């Protein structure tokens, strides 16, 4: 048994270990095949091998074999694992059965509960092939679906959903107990982009793929309509579910809610000073007062309300737009209060007006060194933070 | 309706019953992201160490 395509090689660069864990994989899955896929089909918990996804196959690698080393080996080894499951795919269906009729395919954002709802479906005796993976870049879907029809079998795609937030709880915890968690570029693509891959889906084949929804949100509420499940997975852009998502798991680390090895695992190859340099705070101000700050957000009734309250002393009256803020200049020494700061920003108000910052700058922590009301300077010298306090009594 | 949406539709059940019953979901849980078992364990390293190089 040949492999179904070939092994798409990633550029890993310097990292030598990730580049030769790569290629042990890949010579791996091309010369092994047949025990491969035999392991697999008669000894996994993955139903005689009807059950096909990459993840599970994944276990079959030695490199994979320690939690420990699991999310660092992930990217180096996934397409061969892929690659391995669509092979598998096409020898379930090379498998003469004419009673059963029926194939499967779940799709969802990584911490939806994909493989908990597939454990929780009994088999029965139509029910030929069932296939956990993405679909919202569905180029690969469509081989696959393409040859499901000319056996004349019945395509189900299953499209499992849940706010990025909760599925990325759900990762943190599977990470911790297994070592397999997933990253936030991955979960905001797949979330982003499932909505396009799932109309591609249906524009090219129509009434031939039956396409229906789990909301997991509302107690994995099925949804039988197609026009009902692009309703449900439409939960914001690539940018907005990412910018979220970066912002979450840096609240969640900072907090300590998390670990760092969970943080960088969740970031993945993620610059999240890239990201949060994107984040608009048009329609937002900051008022602040002796009591301390309040973050508002205008509305298209020209309405400010009021969205966080932080309690500060020693702070005097203003209004400050975040909107209006001039990014930092990298090279040079911005010296003022610090009036407002998040998981993406912080604002500080100097002699030439509100000026914004990056929360994070070249992988170290900007706002965890300054406080709202301090009085500080903050300077890059060489792409290395200088942060003084200015706070005097006189 | 289809075999298939049947069973999802009785999935969507049992994931209901995973929010009430925490015996349930525990038993779901357990196997799912573990890895190999012995068994299948013992198998791998006998393919992986037969094929170094
Ligand atoms: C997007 C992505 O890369 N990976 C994700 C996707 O895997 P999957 O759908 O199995 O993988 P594929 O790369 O999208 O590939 C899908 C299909 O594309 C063909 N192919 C794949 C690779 C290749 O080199 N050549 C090639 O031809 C082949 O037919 C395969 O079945 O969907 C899973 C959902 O259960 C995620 O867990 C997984 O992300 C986790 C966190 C991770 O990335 O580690």
């Amino acid at each position: 048994v040949k492999l179904s395509s070939d092994i798409n090689l990633r550029d890993f660069g310097n990292n030598e270990y990730l580049s030769s864990v790569q290629d042990e994989a890949i010579r791996f899955a091309t010369e092994q095949t047949d025990e491969i896929l035999s392991l697999y089909s008669q000894h996994a918990d993955t139903e005689g091998g009807r059950y096909v996804c990459a993840d599970t196959f994944k276990e079959l690698f030695p490199a994979f074999e320690n939690k420990e080393d699991r999310a660092t080996v992930n990217n180096a080894i996934h397409n061969s694992a892929a690659v391995l499951s669509s092979t598998q795919f096409d020898e379930v269906l090379k498998r003469d059965e004419p009673q059963k009729k029926e194939v499967i395919f779940v799709t969802g954002i990584p911490g939806s509960g994909k493989t908990s709802t597939v454990k929780n479906m009994m088999m029965q005796d139509t029910t030929k092939l069932l296939f956990e993976g993405q679909l919202a870049r569905p180029q690969s879907a469509f081989r696959k679906i393409e040859q499901c029809l000319e056996r004349n079998l019945e395509v189900t795609i299953v499209a499992v959903s849940m706010r990025a937030e909760r599925a990325s709880d759900n990762t943190y915890k599977r990470f911790n107990e297994y070592g397999r968690g997933a990253s936030i570029g991955i979960m905001a693509d797949i979330q982003a982009n499932l909505p396009d891959g799932l109309k591609q889906i249906r524009d090219k084949f129509g009434d031939a793929v039956k396409i229906v929804g789990i909301n997991q949100d509302r107690n994995s509420e099925f949804i039988d309509k197609f026009d009902d499940v692009i309703k449900m997975l439409s939960l914001g852009s690539q940018e907005q579910i990412l910018g979220r998502l970066a912002e979450k798991i840096q609240s969640d680390f900072d907090s300590g809610k998390i670990s760092r090895e969970c943080f960088n695992q969740a970031k993945g190859s993620m610059d999240l000073e890239s990201v949060f340099a994107k984040k608009e705070y048009s329609q937002q101000r900051v008022v602040t007062n002796s009591k301390g700050v309040t973050l508002e957000t205008k509305s298209a009734n020209e309405l400010w309300s009021k969205v966080e309250q932080i309690p500060v002393t020693g702070m005097k009256a203003g209004i400050y737009l975040l909107g209006q803020a001039k990014k930092a200049e990298t090279g040079q020494t911005y010296s003022g209060e610090i009036i407002y700061k998040d998981a993406a920003a912080v604002f500080q108000k100097t002699k030439n007006g509100l000026v914004r910052h990056n929360a994070t700058h070249n992988e170290e922590r900007l706002a965890k060194l300054v406080e709202i009301g301090q009085n500080v300077s903050i300077g890059s010298n060489k792409g290395k933070l200088i942060v003084k306090s200015l706070e005097y009594s006189a | 309706e289809s075999n298939a949406i049947r069973m999802i539709k009785e999935a969507c059940e049992k994931n209901r019953r995973m929010m009430t019953d925490e015996a349930f979901r525990k038993e779901v849980e357990k196997r799912l992201y573990a890895g190999p078992s012995p068994e299948l364990l013992a198998k791998l390293r006998v393919l992986w160490a037969a094929n170094k190089e």
